[PDB]
RNA sequence: AUUUUUUUUUUUUU
RNA sequence: AUUUUUUUUUUUUU
RNA sequence: AUUUUUUUUUUUUU
RNA sequence: AUUUUUUUUUUUUU
């Protein structure tokens, strides 16, 4: 033996990830992704798997950690959607299903001090800003790779960005019951967590319809050492795993 | 004919009753069951699972810094927080344990308590967690929580210290809602040295506390809860 | 605990345990790695031997989900319909579409879970009143039809709808009980208490709100005619979950709910987390 | 310890019946330890 | 007597005794041993050979504590809501502490012991009446709600916790009566009839009352609305105990109660031993 | 539909009718026994125990000195005491026994007597204790008594003497409210000798008395007692 | 001497159930001799 | 109250 | 184009 | 610190 | 996550 619970590596398709600070990987569910068998299918189709095209790491552009950051959300396989073939088949098809091992990077020093949490929610449907019976516009739950700053503005048609209130009016200490991962500056630099997929259908609509969603929150305020630049980049890389693809047809539109 | 005789409570509505009832769809065939992850089975099995305590309620709006219990450097023979352990209310009160633990109106077993560190890797502290079970005051000074359930724990390279609180009781179920007969005793930490704090680096540091339930724990007589309300219907 | 179960007394809750001066500690964790680790008390202090005289049986989902509460209630009247253009809103019939997201106190001991499977047994009460003047009580007979999604709609209380010759419906006296069960019903394999979606891709459909969470619909009416005065008949409708299988466990909501079937809270609403009277430092 | 002899259904639908009754299942594991590496109790969570 | 059983007519009343010229004698005893000694008729008279055809289980303890009998009268009725502050004042609802100790009856039975294990059979028996004028009798319906403790407690009859998603509650008409079965609920191995104690070390805390022997609640109403006359409804709760186990046996009360769970006597009461009409030789 | 026919009595409610019905607390797991001492099954158990009789009741206020029979000195052929036998009624009325017998209609069975003698150690007395069975009167005199169910009681070392009352009876059970029918007899206590004390000794020694069911006893027909009532109901 | 059949449990709940019976256990002795000697009947009580 | 200590072998964590 | 999937046992890194 | 409790059989006073 | 490919024999349409 000798080796490492720290010292980690994913390889997924023409792409490798390396740790040397990682806490664990979570398995959502204890639950590895697998294919749709034949006695859960309904659909009878032949499904499309793509997998060395598409089950690979892409990396998501960047987020700014500051002391008045909030928090950041990302949608899937919405984030995944301008992402090569896989983002491809995800508008070429009318149904597919996918799972994700998520990799969240967050370096620092000893100095540093900080705490993220790092979670992943099935159906996490958002509330408006407004109340009432006001609904969230499209393009607001599909922002991309670019994903929901929760720092940001109220705007119209589009949901409510209180980190507290998670979106959807449920506490953000009660959060840790979904499938989560902290990154500690004094301990962690990474986060690993392997979703399966997790529908009440056996294959889905990957357009109309997320399955889960990610969200990377400070719990903890980040303190940079005395005259360090007050500020931390995160990075988020998400691989489809064991992804399906049915009903190819003439790529639908979708709005913007 | 069959001579029968009809009971008191004959025509009643009992919401408890579990009887059988003609279907209203006859030869109807539902959707078959695909695997879904993530089956709960009982509400004894997601109370064991940690979340954060809302601790620092000294705030006048809800905020994420509630759930951060400040610590100082420097400072010697002083208190971190302190709290009763009324677990239906107070700090507990929003809490995934808090919120199942107002569904039923007995509880009974043992609590997981826990710390988590998250300052700078080189930084060091020491701080006692104590528990005082019922009978005596919530602990004003070190020493008198010294003498009651008290781990040390030793800041380090594992950023936790799980401290249970174990179940000191002479009746064998305490009320969800907060009794003074029931009562469950008092929690609290203190420094046991300092907390150190490398150079070049200044301010507070911060502790996040968890509870969840052991496997030793009971919760019957299921009730309403007082987390929710309405006073009209809801439309679509 | 549940980890021995013995045979002179079954499921012991706590092993006994004496002193600890060793280089293995339970107690230090990580929390970091998302996982709670099973600490016992016999790791932290010195224990007795007791035992669960607990199953942890109406912590069950299918008791915790299972006993019937009010799901809707609705207002019906038996009152002269010539010279009444709509029947609906003079409420000489209504109709109710069947979901357990209107009283709240269902609705979070639901949505502690995303995905819900269900056989559903309804218990519906009729009670009269007649608030104006009158000679006697009106010995009432109440329909109950349950409409599918796609049959007619009732237009009148005597409309041709009513008689039912596919859709199922229940006569039953007023001050009585109509019980009956109605299978799982959903489109998909469980309802869904969440949706993260849209029917189709376009910019103006409704977030959140589906017909995977689709139960049907009943429409109430009276049966008898108008008497001499107006009796005003209140329906409860009460909804028992039974053979229900969970998933997911989500976080309890705290915030109020404003809608169906949305997860909207209001503007400016109430702190949640009770302020200390005092300090962090204060029992 | 008696039992109950109320086991006649009377209709012909499985969703006429009554509760199910306790799964007597109790996995609390797939919600406290999701984790790839099994991780053991006394021994560092880390290295 | 009881000490040997026959076959051809079992358990001998009095054996057959003769004279007796003896050096042991079975009636000369000490009381200041705190003992009461089996002393038979035979050892003292010339006896014949009778039979016991008596069991003794009348005297059983779960037959003498297990019938019913009535623990609560309260009162609700059925009027115009509107313009009223107080619900609980105006009696639109009403609620009640369980105990067993109101009726006074009940509770000497009770308290010739001091602690008491038992599961409880409720009947709740509900009769109207209209004392001004009315044109008819209104067919109403009672809603009798479980409020354990910790629960919401209902401040008007339309409140939103009369819904009942966990609490149970029962649904009867008026003139029927209800009966359910509720199991022992005591947070000890018994009740305490008797409470030498207090909730906590403090010198201004009460004496005696105490939640172990605490029950639970049952809050009333009337689920129909308001008519254009007042209807009172008076509700009896009828409480049997069963599986009876009862331990410590006491001194029975002969002083008047004046309170629940107080041992208190009034002042100035009068004598209840019954004096002589003569002096004490006189039969 | 299997056809049936309600016979007279559907919908009564009977108070002493043995029927199941639904558990309005459904999966509740109640608190396990323990083991308490001084458990009752039956009432014939406790009412073998002897307990005093106020039976000196001839005072105008309930006393100590009600449980006293006082006994003179240098007294030839006197009456210590005197009493009719409705254990339902009298100087039997307060005590253990006859709050017990007042639970019932019935009674049957032999009385078990006690007297115990509390006077100096250097004293001495004989005392003859009768029962007159039902029939004749209420004895005058010691010869009277002396024709009866008696026994003559040396007191010495042993302080008790234990005289039962047998059951002489033409019916096998008697009322426990006075009734002339059923009616019991008289008991009564006499000097056989007389009572000496001894030298720089004066005044009244006392006799104390007490009343016990034997194995014989019988009790049946359960009924409301007369000891308590109330006017209004009691609030907490 | 005929036997009930009146045994049939109709729900699944133990304090739903009907009363217990007569004990037959039936011992005085813990009340009316709670004494550390033995006490025999005809021998004297004390010495 | 016929209980107390000396110490054996088995079980729960090695 | 007689190919497709269901799944077995062996080999390469355990 | 591989110790703690559950309880067995033997010895000292029965 | 001890999975991936090489290829065997069986089943569905020959």
């Amino acid at each position: 033996c000798g080796y490492s619970d720290r010292v980690q590596q994913i390889t997924l398709g023409n792409s490798t990830i390396t740790t040397q600070e990682a806490a664990n990987a979570v398995v959502c569910y204890a639950e590895w992704p697998e294919y749709l068998p034949d006695v859960d299918a309904s659909d009878v189709n032949k499904t499309s798997k793509p997998d060395t095209s598409v089950c690979r790491f892409y990396t998501l552009d960047s987020k700014t950690w500051t002391t008045g950051s909030k928090g950041w959300c990302w949608k899937l396989p919405d984030a995944l959607k301008d992402m090569g073939v896989f983002g491809q088949n995800m508008f070429f098809h009318s149904l597919g299903r996918s799972g994700y091992t998520v990799h969240v990077q967050c370096n620092a020093t000893k100095f540093h001090s900080g705490c993220l949490l790092v979670v992943v929610i099935p159906e996490h449907q958002l509330a408006s800003h407004e109340g009432g019976n006001v609904s969230v516009k499209y393009t607001f739950t599909h922002p991309g790779e670019r994903g929901i700053d929760l720092s940001s503005a109220n705007e119209v048609g589009g949901p409510v960005k209180d980190v507290l209130y998670n979106m959807n009016g449920t506490l953000l200490g009660n959060l840790l019951i979904f499938p989560h991962q902290f990154i500690n500056l004094r301990t962690n630099n990474t986060a690993t967590i392997v979703i399966p997929y997790i529908n009440s259908v056996p294959i889905d609509s990957m357009t109309r319809h997320n399955n889960v969603s990610l969200m990377v929150i400070p719990i903890a305020p980040l303190t940079v050492p005395t005259g360090a630049t007050p500020s931390l980049p995160i990075t988020v890389t998400i691989a489809p795993m064991c992804t399906e693809f049915s009903g190819i047809r003439s790529k639908s539109i979708v709005p913007q | 004919g069959l001579p029968t005789t009809t009971l008191p409570g004959s025509g009643q509505f009992l919401t408890t009753d579990d009887r059988q009832s003609p279907s209203a769809l006859p030869n109807y065939e539902p959707t078959p069951r695909i695997h879904i992850p993530g089956k709960v089975h009982n509400l004894l099995e997601i109370i064991q699972v940690d979340t954060l305590i809302p601790m620092n309620n000294t705030h006048t709006k809800d905020e994420v810094n509630s759930y951060l219990i400040p610590l100082n450097a420097n400072r010697q023979n002083e208190q971190v927080f302190g709290t009763n352990l009324f677990i239906g209310d107070g700090v507990f009160k929003t809490t995934l344990l808090g919120e199942i633990v107002q569904y039923y109106t007995h509880w009974s077993g043992s609590l997981r308590f826990s710390l988590m560190y998250t300052g700078p890797a080189l930084s060091s502290a020491k701080l006692i967690l104590a528990y005082t079970p019922p009978g005596a005051r919530g602990p004003q000074d070190r020493r008198e929580a010294m003498l009651g359930t008290h781990v040390v724990w030793d800041i380090g390279l594992q950023s936790t210290i799980v401290m249970t609180i174990p179940w000191t009781s002479g009746v064998q179920f305490r009320y969800t809602d907060p009794d003074t007969y029931t009562s469950a005793g008092f929690l609290s930490c203190w420094y046991q040295t300092s907390l150190i704090l490398p150079p070049e680096t200044t301010g507070q540091v911060y502790l996040l506390s968890f509870i969840s339930a052991c496997p030793d724990f009971k919760l019957r007589l299921m009730k309403d809860t007082q987390t929710i309300s309405q006073t009209v219907a809801l439309t679509e | 605990e549940e980890v021995i179960v013995e045979k002179t007394k079954q499921t012991v809750a706590s092993i006994s345990s004496g002193p600890k001066h060793t280089q293995k500690v339970p107690i230090l964790t990580a929390n970091e790695t998302g996982a709670t680790m099973p600490v016992l008390p016999s790791d932290s202090i010195e224990t007795r031997t007791t035992y669960m005289h607990f199953n942890g049986s109406e912590t069950d989902v299918e008791c915790f989900l299972g006993r019937a509460a009010c799901v809707h209630v609705t207002e019906i009247q038996n009152k002269d319909a010539t010279g009444i253009d709509n029947h609906r809103e003079a409420k000489l019939f209504n109709d109710w579409k069947i979901n357990l997201s209107s009283l709240v106190q269902l609705r979070k001991k639901l949505e502690l879970f995303t995905y819900v499977r269900f056989d559903s047994e309804y218990t519906i009460l009729a009670t009269a009143s007649q608030p104006d003047s009158a000679n006697y009580s009106s010995n009432l007979v109440v329909q109950a039809m349950y409409v599918p999604p796609g049959a007619p709609n009732p237009k009148e209380w005597d409309d041709y709808t009513w008689q039912s010759a596919s859709n199922p419906s229940v006569f039953f006296k007023v001050g009585d009980t109509s019980r009956f069960s109605v299978p799982y019903v959903g489109l998909a394999s469980a309802y869904n208490c969440f949706y993260d979606g849209y029917s189709h891709d376009d910019a103006e459909t409704q977030y959140g709100i589906t017909v995977l969470n689709h139960m049907g619909s009943m429409a109430f009416r009276i049966v008898n005619e108008h008497d001499e005065h107006k009796t005003l008949v209140k329906i409860r409708v009460y909804h028992r979950a039974k053979h229900v299988e969970a998933w997911i466990p989500r976080a309890p909501r705290a915030l109020p709910y404003t809608s169906i079937g949305r997860t909207n809270y209001p503007k400016n609403t109430e702190p949640v987390i009770k302020k200390r009277k005092g300090d962090i430092k204060s029992y | 310890s008696n039992q109950t002899f109320t086991y006649i259904n009377y209709y012909k639908d499985a969703a006429s019946t009554s509760s199910a009754g306790q799964s007597l299942s109790m996995d609390p594991s797939k919600f406290t330890e999701p984790v790839k590496d099994l991780m053991l109790k006394g021994a560092p969570a880390l290295n």
